[PDB]
C-alpha cells in the first residue's frame, strides 16, 4: 500500500496541518437534546490536556518512521566497518537513461 | 513497430578491463520501456549523489504550479518567506 | 478434546460448550478492498487470545495467510475460518466464527463463497485510501445476499502518522468515508434499517498494526473506568456528529460555545489519540513516562529500549486493551444464527422458506433433521484428499455418522446425484491448526472429512432413511464473469490421465473455476485474471498432478450478436418436410439483456405480469409482450423467443404442442451459436409461422428440435452479425504526477478513460477507464514499471461490447503473427477462434 | 493403422523424427493428421518386408508428409538436404537467384511451381570436420605440403561435390 507520507518542508509549521499536497476534503445523526439531562462530572476532561498535541520534535520524529534503516532505529548493534556498503542502494535503483552505455552496463 | 514484429516473430519462431557495450540490455522497442516516468516524490524527496540545485532545476514543475493553484495568500506567503531564508 | 493445541486465554471445553448455545454465537465474514487490513484484525485477535502466538517485532505473522504463494506474494488468495472465544465490552464471551475473506477482485468466489455461510459482514476501509473499487463492489454482493452491514474503517494511524491531518480534518475524513458507505448501501438497498453510524454502534475504528481497535462506547468505558462516576452508554451518544462540550455547564449542546471549540470527537477521542501517538514517536526519551503515568501505563526499562513501532504498539495494547469494540459492534449488529436462519432459508434455499423442512431449519434446532450446507473445500498438505467446510444449519453432524451428500444438480424427482458417505472426522478450524471434535451442532462451522468425493464445488449434506424430501441450496451466485480463458496440455501425452485428475482437483478447489473439454479434444479453463490464473497453474503444476503442464496465450470468451432485422425471414422444414418453422431475428431493446440476465424480470412470472412489465418498460404491445415463450440459453439468458403467428394463420391449441420443443431448440442454438460457438447475446427471436404436422408420429422428439436448431442459425445470419468482446474496468490509483503517463499506458490498448478524480484528504488519484479484456494481458506491469511503481490497478469485467470489425467478410487478409488494424479485428477474432475450436474454416452462410 | 496401432492418448507425436536443420516454419508441423498419416504409410510399407530377411526401423526414418497443414516437403537425398516449396503455396513472395535454391519449373509449361532450397546433411558436415580433425591429429612430424595438401585435397571434394549445398 502506498505511504502517502507527506514530507515536511518549513519547521516553523504545525506538526499536524493540512499540506496543499494533500486533496481537499469537499464538505458535505442520531443525537440526542440539548435538554438531555446529561452531565459530565466536575473532575472529568480528556485524557491528555495538558499535553501539547506537537512539541517541537514530532514533525522530525514522524519523518523517522519513514527514514531507511538504520535510521529507523534508536538502538542496534555496532558493524564492522567494511561490512557497511554505502553506495549498495544506488545501483540496486533503475538503470538511469542518458547515461552512456558503459555506465549502465 | 517494425521492431515489434520482428520481437513477436523471434518469439514465437586478452585482459579486457572495461566491460563490453553489447553486454548492454535495455535496448527495448516499446516506448513505455525506454522513456519511463519518472518518480517525483510530491516534489520533496530527491536521489541519491546527485546535486541537489541540478535535481531542484530539472524537476518535472507539476507540483511547484498544484501549489501555486491550491496554496491560500497565506500558505504563499510563508513559502515565500522560507524560500527568502 | 484430546489434540494437543497452543494455550489459550479460555478453554476448550467452554469452547465445546458455548456451540450448543446458538445465541451467543456470531458468523461473522471480514472483507474490504485489498489490503485494507482485514488479516491482522484476527491476527491482532489471535494474540489475545494466544498468549504464546506473538508477532515478531519485525515481522507481521498473518497467521491466516497459511499458505506458501500468500506468504511470499503477500496477497489474500483463499478464504481462511477462524473460531475463537471473544470476550464482550461487559466481560461476556461469545463464539466468534471469523471468515477472512482476500480483497483481490480477482479473488472475489471465495469472499461470495465465505458470504454464504455468514449472517453479517464486517467491511474493511482503510482510512487513508477510502471507499475503492472493491469495497463499493462487496457492498453490493452483501446487502444482496441479505447479510447485516457492519464497518471497520481500518488503518487510521495513517491519518496521524503519514498524512499528518489535523485532529479536526482527520474526523472530516471519517465522516466522509462514511457517508460514501451509506450513500452506497442505500443505492443498494430500499428499506433503511442499514444506516451505519458510530452513534449507532455500527461503525469501528482500529488500526490493527498497533492494537488500536474502539467504537464510541469502548472509548467511553475507558473514560468511565478511570473517572468511575460516569454512564458510558449516554457518553457513547455525545462522541460524534456536531456536538460540542460545553465545559462551564459540563453539559453537550447541538451549538458550539463560542468559536474556535471542537467538536465532541476531536476533543475527547482524537485529540488523546494524537497526542498518545506522538508522544511515543516524538519525545518518547524526553516526556514520555510523564503521559504514561499519566495514562497509568508502567512499561519496564527493558521495554522503553524497544524500537518505535514496537513501542507503539505496546502502548495502545495497553491503554486500548482487547478488541472489544468489536464485538460489542457484532454481538449488536449481527444476528446469532438462530435469529438470522430465517433469511438464510428465504435466501438460499431451493425448497421455499415456507416448505415444512423450511420450517424446522428456520428454527435452528439441534435437535431436528440434519442439513448442513459446505461451499468451501480444503485440501490437506498431501494434495490428495480434500475436506468440506460449511455450517450445520440444523440437527447436529457426528463423527463416524452415514451421511447423505446431495450435488448440485439433485432434485426431487432425479435422485441420481446424491450419494451416501461416511463421515470419518470433524474438525472446528482455528485458521492454522484444527481442534477436532465429536460433533457439531447446528449454527457452527465444521471442516468434514469423508464426504469429499462426490460434490465438485458444494453442498447439502442431510440423513439417510430419514428427511426424503430434502432439496439442496442453491448453488453461489459470484459476483464476476469468468473470461479470461487459457488451455493446457501435459508434455507427455501418456500422462494426460494425471492432468485430468489435477484439473478436476483443482476444480474442486477454487470455487468459480470451470475447467471444460472443448470439442476439438483442448482442455480450457476460464479464470478472472492474470493473478487468479497464475495461481491455479501454480496449483495445479504442483500440488495436485506433479507432471508438467503446457499453457497456451491466455485469451478471451467472446459472443455473438446482430445489429439489425433479418431481411428475408428464414425458414426450415423437418427431414419429414411435414413441419415448417419461420423465424425472424433482431436485437433486443437497449438495457433489456441486463435486466433478463440481472432477474429484473423472470419468466416464472405469471404471463400477465411478465406483459404489464414488458408494456409498461419497453413499449410492448400486449399481443407480444404476453407472448414470450422462454429466455435465452439458460432459464435468465439474455434473449428472448416470441410468437408472433397468428391465432387465424396457425391453430394456437395446436401449435402449443411444439411450443416445449421450439423452446429447446432454441435454447441450444442460443448456448453455442453458428459463428465461432460461442453465447449469442442481446437477440430477439421472433416465430412467424410455424406450420405443424397434425401426425403426432411426425412431429416431436428428434425431428422438430434440430429444425429449431437450423432455422434459429439461418434467422441469426440474415441479420448482419457480430461478435461481442468483455470489456473490463480498471480503477487506478496514482499520485498527482503519475496521472499523465496513466493516459499513456491505456491508449496503447484500446482503452479509454471515463473519469480521473482526485482522492479527497489524499495526495493520490484515481483514473478509472474501460479496456478490453483481451488488450488487458500485461497492462498491470505495463502501468506499475512506466510508473516506477508508483501506479496500481485493480480490473473486473464490466460488460459486453462489440468488436469493431466484421465477423463475416472474406474480403480480409490476415497475417499469422502480426496485431490487426482495428477494421477487422472481428474477423481475425472469429476465425482464429474456429480454427482453436476445430471447426471449418469459414461459415456457411446459408438458409 | 489405428485399428493396428491405436492411438488414445495421442502419443504418435513423441518418436516423429524431423529435420532439425531447417527452421520451425521450414521443417515439417505435426499436426495430428499428418502424424498418423506418416505413421500410417511407414507401417504399410513396413509390414510388407519380412522382418526376417531385412528391416527398416522407424528411428532411421523419415517421413515427410505435404498437406493443407504441412506445405514444405523435406528429404535427405545423397548427401543433399533438400527442401520443396510450392510457389503457390506460402511463398507469396519474388525472389531473386539465391545460390542454394534451385528454380524447379514444370516440364511440360516452363513455369516456376516450386523451389527447393539446398543444405549439407549434418552428417556430411560431420565427416568433413573429422577428416580434418584426423589430419591435424595425425601429422606429428610431417612436412607442412602434406598438410596443407591433405587439407586441399579434402576441400576440393568437398566443396565440388556439394557446390551450391555449402553456400
Ligand atoms: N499503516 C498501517 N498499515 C497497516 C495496518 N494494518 C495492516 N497494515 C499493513 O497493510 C498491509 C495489509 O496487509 P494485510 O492486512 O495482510 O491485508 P488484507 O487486508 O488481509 O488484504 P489481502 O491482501 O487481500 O488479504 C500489510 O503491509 C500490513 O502490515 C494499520 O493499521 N496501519
Amino acid at each position: 500500500p502506498n505511504v502517502v507520507f507527506i514530507k515536511t518542508e518549513d519547521p516553523d509549521l504545525p506538526a499536524f496541518y493540512f499540506d496543499p499536497l494533500i486533496n481537499p476534503i469537499s464538505h458535505r445523526e442520531p443525537l440526542p437534546d440539548d435538554d438531555e439531562e446529561f452531565e459530565l462530572p466536575e473532575f472529568v476532561e480528556p485524557f491528555l490536556k495538558d499535553t501539547p498535541l506537537y512539541t517541537d520534535n514530532t514533525a522530525n520524529g514522524i519523518a523517522l518512521l519513514w527514514a531507511p534503516r538504520p535510521f529507523n532505529l534508536r538502538s542496534g548493534r555496532t558493524r564492522r566497518a567494511l561490512d557497511i556498503p554505502l553506495v549498495k542502494n544506488w545501483y540496486r535503483e533503475h538503470c538511469p537513461a542518458g547515461q552512456p552505455v558503459k555506465v549502465r552496463v | 513497430k517494425s521492431k515489434e514484429l520482428h520481437a513477436i516473430k523471434e518469439r514465437y519462431l586478452k585482459f579486457v578491463f572495461e566491460w563490453d557495450a553489447s553486454e548492454d540490455t535495455s535496448i527495448d522497442y516499446n516506448p513505455l520501456y525506454k522513456e519511463r516516468h519518472q518518480v517525483q516524490l510530491l516534489g520533496r524527496g530527491f536521489i541519491a549523489g546527485i546535486d541537489l540545485k541540478q535535481q531542484k532545476r530539472e524537476q518535472s514543475r507539476f507540483y511547484g504550479d498544484l501549489m501555486e493553484k491550491r496554496r491560500t495568500l497565506e500558505e504563499k506567503e510563508q513559502e515565500e518567506a522560507r524560500l527568502r531564508k | 478434546m484430546e489434540q494437543t493445541l497452543p494455550v489459550t486465554v479460555y478453554e476448550m471445553d467452554f469452547l465445546a460448550d458455548l456451540m450448543d448455545n446458538s445465541e451467543l454465537i456470531r458468523n461473522v465474514t471480514l472483507c474490504g478492498h485489498l489490503h485494507h487490513g482485514k488479516t491482522c484484525f484476527v491476527d491482532c485477535l489471535i494474540e489475545q487470545t494466544h498468549p504464546e502466538i506473538r508477532k515478531r517485532y519485525d515481522q507481521d505473522l498473518c497467521y491466516t495467510d497459511i499458505l506458501f504463494t500468500e506468504q511470499e506474494r503477500g496477497v489474500g488468495i483463499k478464504s481462511t475460518p477462524v473460531t475463537v472465544v471473544l470476550p464482550d465490552t461487559k466481560g461476556k464471551s461469545y463464539l466468534f466464527n471469523i471468515m477472512d475473506t482476500p480483497g483481490h477482485v480477482n479473488f472475489s468466489d471465495e469472499v461470495t463463497a465465505g458470504l454464504r455461510i455468514s449472517d453479517g459482514v464486517v467491511l474493511f476501509i482503510d482510512a487513508a485510501e477510502g471507499v475503492m473499487l472493491n469495497t463499493e463492489r462487496l457492498i453490493k454482493h452483501a446487502v444482496q445476499e441479505r447479510l447485516a452491514v457492519t464497518v471497520c474503517i481500518n488503518k487510521i494511524d495513517r491519518l496521524i502518522l503519514e498524512l499528518k491531518l489535523p485532529p479536526t480534518d482527520a474526523y472530516y475524513k471519517l465522516r466522509h468515508i462514511v457517508d460514501e458507505v451509506n450513500g452506497l448501501i442505500s443505492m443498494y438497498s430500499t428499506d433503511e434499517n442499514l444506516i451505519l453510524s458510530p452513534l449507532l454502534g455500527n461503525v469501528c475504528f482500529s488500526s490493527s498494526q498497533y492494537s488500536i481497535c474502539f467504537t464510541l462506547g469502548s472509548f467511553a468505558k475507558i473514560y468511565a473506568d478511570t473517572f468511575g462516576d460516569i454512564n458510558y452508554q449516554e457518553f457513547a451518544k455525545r462522541l460524534w456528529g456536531d456536538i460540542y462540550f460545553n465545559p462551564k455547564t459540563r453539559k453537550f449542546t447541538k451549538k458550539a460555545p463560542t468559536s474556535s471549540s471542537q467538536r465532541s470527537f476531536v476533543e475527547f477521542i482524537l485529540e488523546p489519540l494524537y497526542k498518545i501517538l506522538a508522544q511515543v514517536v516524538g519525545d518518547v526519551d524526553t516526556s514520555l513516562p510523564r503521559t504514561l503515568d499519566e495514562l497509568g501505563i508502567h512499561l519496564t526499562k527493558e521495554e522503553l529500549k524497544l524500537n518505535i513501532r514496537p513501542l507503539l504498539r505496546l502502548v495502545c495494547k495497553k491503554f486500548f486493551g482487547e478488541f472489544t469494540g468489536f464485538v460489542d459492534m457484532c454481538v449488536q449488529h449481527i444476528p446469532s444464527p438462530k435469529v438470522g436462519a430465517k433469511p438464510k432459508i428465504e435466501h438460499t434455499y431451493t425448497g421455499g422458506v415456507d416448505s415444512d423442512l423450511g420450517e424446522a431449519m428456520s428454527d435452528c434446532d439441534p435437535d431436528g433433521p440434519l442439513m448442513c450446507h459446505t461451499t468451501k473445500m480444503y485440501s490437506t498438505d498431501d494434495g490428495v484428499q480434500f475436506h468440506a467446510f460449511g455450517r450445520v444449519l440444523s440437527g447436529t453432524i457426528h463423527a463416524g455418522q452415514p451421511v447423505k451428500v446431495l450435488g448440485e444438480n439433485y432434485t426431487l424427482e432425479d435422485e441420481e446425484d446424491s450419494q451416501i458417505c461416511t463421515v470419518g472426522r470433524l474438525w472446528i478450524s482455528v485458521a492454522r491448526y484444527h481442534i477436532e471434535v465429536n460433533r457439531v451442532p447446528a449454527g457452527n462451522w465444521v471442516l468434514i472429512e469423508g464426504v469429499d468425493q462426490p460434490i465438485v464445488k458444494t453442498a447439502t449434506i442431510t440423513e439417510p432413511r430419514g428427511n426424503e424430501e430434502a432439496q439442496i441450496f442453491r448453488p453461489l451466485k459470484f459476483n464476476t464473469t469468468s473470461v479470461i480463458k487459457i488451455a493446457v496440455e501435459p508434455v507427455n501425452p501418456s500422462e494426460l490421465p494425471k492432468m485430468l485428475d489435477g484439473l478436476r482437483k483443482v476444480n474442486k478447489s477454487y470455487p468459480s473455476l470451470t475447467t471444460k473439454v472443448e470439442e476439438s479434444g483442448e482442455h480450457v479453463i476460464l479464470g478472472t485474471g492474470e493473478l487468479y490464473l497464475d495461481c491455479v497453474m501454480h496449483d495445479l503444476r504442483k500440488m495436485y498432478s506433479e507432471i508438467d503442464i503446457k499453457v497456451a496465450d491466455p485469451v478471451v470468451t467472446f459472443c455473438e450478436t446482430v445489429v439489425e432485422t433479418s431481411s428475408l425471414k428464414c425458414f426450415a422444414e423437418t427431414p419429414n418436410k411435414k413441419n415448417k418453422i419461420t423465424m425472424i431475428a433482431e436485437p433486443l431493446e437497449k438495457g433489456l439483456a441486463e435486466d433478463i440476465e440481472n432477474e429484473v424480470v423472470q419468466i416464472t412470472w405469471n404471463r400477465k405480469k411478465l406483459g404489464e412489465f414488458f408494456q409498461t418498460k419497453y413499449d410492448w404491445d400486449l399481443l407480444a409482450a404476453r407472448s414470450i415463450w422462454a429466455f435465452g440459453p439458460d432459464a435468465t439468458g439474455p434473449n428472448i423467443l416470441v410468437d408472433d403467428t397468428l391465432p387465424s394463420e396457425v391453430d394456437k391449441a395446436l401449435l402449443g404442442s411444439v411450443k416445449d420443443s421450439i423452446v429447446q431448440g432454441f435454447q441450444w442454438g442460443t448456448r453455442e451459436g453458428p459463428l465461432c460457438d460461442e453465447l449469442i447475446r442481446n437477440v430477439k427471436f421472433k416465430i412467424l409461422d410455424a406450420v405443424v404436422a397434425q401426425e403426432p408420429l411426425h412431429r416431436g422428439g428428434g425431428q422438430i428440435i434440430p429444425t429449431a436448431r437450423r432455422v434459429v442459425y439461418s434467422a441469426f445470419l440474415m441479420a448482419t452479425p457480430r461478435l461481442m468482446e468483455p470489456y473490463y474496468f480498471v480503477e487506478v490509483q496514482a499520485p498527482a504526477d503519475c496521472v499523465s503517463a496513466v493516459y499513456t499506458v491505456l491508449a496503447r490498448r484500446r482503452g479509454h478513460v471515463t473519469q480521473d478524480a482526485p482522492i479527497p484528504g489524499s495526495p493520490l488519484y484515481t483514473i478509472k477507464a474501460f479496456i478490453p479484456a483481451i488488450d488487458s494481458f500485461g497492462f498491470e506491469t505495463d502501468l506499475r514499471t512506466h510508473t516506477q511503481g508508483q501506479a496500481f490497478s485493480l480490473s473486473v469485467f464490466h460488460h459486453w461490447q462489440i468488436v469493431p470489425g466484421d465477423p463475416l467478410d472474406k474480403s480480409i487478409v490476415i497475417r499469422p503473427l502480426e496485431p490487426q488494424p482495428a477494421p477487422h479485428l472481428a474477423r481475425e477474432f472469429m476465425i482464429k477462434t474456429r480454427r482453436r475450436k476445430g471447426l471449418s474454416e469459414d461459415v456457411s452462410i446459408s438458409k | 493403422y489405428l485399428t493396428e496401432h491405436p492411438d488414445p492418448n495421442n502419443e504418435n507425436i513423441v518418436g516423429y523424427n524431423n529435420k532439425k536443420c531447417w527452421p520451425r516454419d521450414a521443417r515439417m508441423r505435426l499436426m495430428k493428421h499428418d502424424v498418423n498419416l506418416g505413421r500410417a504409410v511407414f507401417w504399410d510399407i513396413k509390414n510388407r518386408l519380412p522382418r526376417s530377411v531385412t528391416t527398416v526401423q522407424w528411428e532411421n526414418s523419415f517421413v515427410s508428409v505435404y498437406s493443407k497443414d504441412n506445405p514444405n516437403l523435406l528429404f535427405n537425398m545423397c548427401g543433399f538436404e533438400c527442401r520443396i516449396l510450392p510457389k503457390c503455396r506460402t511463398s507469396y513472395e519474388e525472389f531473386t537467384h539465391k545460390d542454394g535454391v534451385w528454380n524447379l519449373q514444370n516440364e511440360v509449361t516452363k513455369e516456376r511451381t516450386a523451389q527447393c532450397f539446398l543444405r549439407v546433411d549434418d552428417e556430411s558436415m560431420q565427416r568433413f570436420h573429422n577428416r580434418v580433425r584426423q589430419i591435424l591429429m595425425a601429422s606429428g612430424s610431417t612436412t607442412f605440403t602434406k598438410i596443407v595438401n591433405k587439407w586441399n585435397t579434402a576441400l576440393i571434394g568437398l566443396m565440388t561435390y556439394f557446390r551450391e549445398a555449402v553456400v
